């Protein structure tokens, strides 16, 4: 019967000023809860949550992605490679009742949209439409990347995806964001010193710092500077590779780049799977609290 | 003053976890990612001794004081335009009283 | 020799866009520093602002009145019927300092009207254009109104600053929000249960509390009601004067007429000597912070 | 739980400064402006004997628990339309577990 289609279906009655309010409500939260964390706040575990519902999608079968909002059940929920994601599940519920007419997958993309831009990230074109789908929908466990791998693992799950070396590079940018938790994945630290600000210090810190292979202590082995940075062996990867590391080398030199290749990844990423109608509106760019002085 | 003596040791709290990746306080505590921190107070922007600056910092040239701290911490890249310090902000003013009083004492 | 105007002249490019962002700083504030005055809120004391910055107009020769923004000098700062809005101009500093561009008068009439729709009050119409005028343009004290008087002196008092019998039983119903205390004026106490949202409860406390006349800790005579709550003589005055007491009956029974004329009347008395060009912007509607999503 | 945990002293002072005033506790506490609240915790609203309800509160049929009553307490008049409680609403997380968590003990 070939892949199912997923249709975009606009929440009845509502345009880009609902939608805004939704925005505005997860960054008033995102601005007030800056205890979290030790003060990093629920900007990175946002930003991964939306990764992680998009992250299950297959090409082939047009199965998980953002569409179903299928996180919200128990067999995607005790995946244990979403291990801390309840946390960012958390944040969203009690805006999810104030707005109770929005999809979950709407909700759970919109709020790493959000986190994003709140964190002084590049603006991020949205789009409404998902809908929630039965339980029975829900992806099976072990559909999401694993870390302790090398280059050629990266590239090849991430054509699942559909993504490209230039996609695939973009989106780990984001892996200067928040840190590993060890009761969380087995991996320890966080990637850099501005770790709640969207920059390209991602690719800065893989080049210019001085990185030791070592065992932590759930003894799994990640990249560790003197400065007291990580990365998992999977981003160290991106320099390990002749390809990945001229794109890596580029973005270094260049954070307005990388801003704009970020956007358009992070924004199919959070599309991947969607049928969007003809008839569909053009995507919502919103503005952040600073620009409405809120 | 509009600024008003908070709590040191919350502020010190908050400056461990928001400020200490990227600064050092004591007395002729090495550059990191930011300037040392000595002696900020009644200084101008952009004289800490052996770090490289950016020509808005300078440019800038504000003589700090508990009150223009308040509002550099609040919004960083409003209050300087072009300054390469990436931080959120402080944006709860007991969270800035809080901070100052104990960044007052530490870079003494 | 001649008449003095006050023409009210629009901040150098400045729009509604402009003044919202100032109503929203106004309202966050007003959000976040929810503990003062035992968690009653700033709501209160920055109505309370409007008014005694506009109160001190006298209709005769066109001195005092809310244009000038006088109340930033000593004069009428340590104005003994002043006692407590210290607080609330301390509270409006921050807010002037990230929006120096504005007027005092601009900035105290807004705290008003800000703080009457944020405590779910009706909308208040409000007009930019105010300017600073030198220190010696400062009233004298004591243009501002007494509470231990009856009916009569309300009806002359008011008669200064151009209210009738509807404006002023709509203006005092003001008096449900906030309390008096005794080391400011030498009175103490609520005038009734909700006291930091906007409602018609003065008028009906009037009527349905049982009132004694009652001498407090300051040796002043004030009313007291069995529940706790306290109005002051001329307050109690409303319901003593034949004419004030229909008035009182119909907002008591009908708060949305309440909320219209007081709209009116409050607009009315922060605009009293200030000539709006034909050419001057309409009046602004601000959208409060729930409007806005939040 | 959805609903973590507060200081039941900070909820406490919550309560007599904002609830006190419409609201009493104790068992066979008094009707004021608003209801007792004794075991209003596992009751559907609207059910208190002797008060009188809007027929907004007792439509709405809502068991109260610690997350329904963290909603209404936020903005009492969108989760129940209609409602004649006058309230300004705890906007803050931490001051809606302060007083939920001691209204949990007050009204056992
Ligand atoms: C990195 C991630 C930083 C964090 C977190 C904080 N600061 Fe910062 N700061 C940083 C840099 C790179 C610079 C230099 C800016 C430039 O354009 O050159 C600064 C600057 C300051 C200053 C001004 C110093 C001076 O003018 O001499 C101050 C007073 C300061 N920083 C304080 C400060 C505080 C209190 C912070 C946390 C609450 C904080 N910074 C965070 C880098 C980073
Ligand atoms: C008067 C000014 C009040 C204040 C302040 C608070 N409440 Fe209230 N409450 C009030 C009324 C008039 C009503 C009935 C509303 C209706 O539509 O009938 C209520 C109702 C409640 C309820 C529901 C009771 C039930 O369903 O049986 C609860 C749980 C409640 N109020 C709690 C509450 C709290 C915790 C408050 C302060 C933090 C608070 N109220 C303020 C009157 C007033
Ligand atoms: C576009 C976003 C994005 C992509 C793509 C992404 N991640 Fe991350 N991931 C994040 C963010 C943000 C964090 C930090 C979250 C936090 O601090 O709570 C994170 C954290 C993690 C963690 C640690 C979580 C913890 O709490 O310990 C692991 C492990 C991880 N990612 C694995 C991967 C792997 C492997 C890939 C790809 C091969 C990948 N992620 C791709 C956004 C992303
Ligand atoms: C439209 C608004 C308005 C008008 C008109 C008004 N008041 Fe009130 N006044 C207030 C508000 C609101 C407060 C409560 C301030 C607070 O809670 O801090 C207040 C407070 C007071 C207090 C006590 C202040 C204190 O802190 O103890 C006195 C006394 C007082 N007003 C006198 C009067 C008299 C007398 C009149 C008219 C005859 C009058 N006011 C008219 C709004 C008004
Ligand atoms: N998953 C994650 C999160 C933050 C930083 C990093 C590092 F920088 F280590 F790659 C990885
Ligand atoms: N004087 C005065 C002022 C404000 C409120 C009240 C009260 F609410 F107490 F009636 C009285």
């Amino acid at each position: 019967t070939t892949p199912l289609v997923h249709v975009a279906s606009v929440e009845k009655g509502r345009s880009y000023e609902d939608f805004q309010k939704v925005y505005n409500a997860i960054a008033l939260k995102l601005r007030e809860d800056d205890e979290y964390d030790n003060y990093i706040g629920y900007g990175p575990v946002l930003v991964r949550l939306a990764w992680h519902i998009s992250g299950t999608w297959d090409k082939h079968d047009n199965t998980g992605g953002s569409y179903g909002g299928t996180y919200r059940f128990k067999k995607e929920f005790n995946d244990p490679s979403n291990a801390g994601l309840q946390n960012g599940f958390k944040f969203l519920e009690p805006i999810h009742k104030e707005f109770p007419w929005i999809s979950s997958g709407d909700l759970f993309s919109l709020g790493g949209v959000t986190a994003v831009q709140e964190m002084q990230g590049p603006k991020i074109p949205w789009r409404c439409g998902r809908v929630d789908t039965p339980e029975d929908t829900t992806p099976d466990n072990g559909r999401l990347p694993d870390a302790d791998k090398d280059a050629g693992y990266v590239r090849t799950f991430f054509q699942r995806l559909n993504m490209n070396d230039r996609e695939v590079v973009a989106l780990m940018g984001a892996h200067a964001l928040g840190k590993t938790h060890l009761k969380n994945s087995g991996y320890e630290g966080p990637g850099g010193a501005a770790n709640n600000v969207f920059t390209n210090e991602f690719y800065l810190n893989l080049l210019n710092e001085d990185w030791k292979l070592e065992k932590n202590d759930a003894n799994n082995e990640q990249w560790d500077s003197k400065s007291g940075y990580m990365m998992l062996p999977t981003d160290y990867s991106l320099i390990q590779d002749p390809k990945y590391l001229s794109i890596v080398k580029e973005y270094a030199n260049d954070q307005d780049k990388f801003f704009k290749d970020f956007s358009k990844a992070f924004e199919k990423l959070l599309e991947n799977g969607i049928t969007f109608p003809k008839d569909a509106p053009s995507p919502f760019i919103f503005k952040t609290l600073e620009e409405q002085g809120l | 003053t509009e600024f008003k003596a908070g709590s040191a040791k919350k502020g010190a709290t908050l400056f461990k976890t928001r400020c200490l990746q990227c600064h050092t306080v004591e007395k002729g505590g090495p550059h990191k990612v930011g300037p040392n921190l000595h002696g900020i107070f009644g200084r101008h922007s952009g004289q800490a001794e052996g770090y490289s600056y950016t020509d808005a910092n300078i440019k800038k040239n504000v003589l700090w004081d508990e009150n223009n701290m308040s509002e550099y911490l609040t919004n960083p890249k409003k209050y300087i335009p072009g300054t390469k310090m990436a931080f959120g902000g402080l944006k709860k003013e007991k969270d800035r009283n809080d901070l100052i009083t104990y960044l007052k004492k530490a870079c003494e």
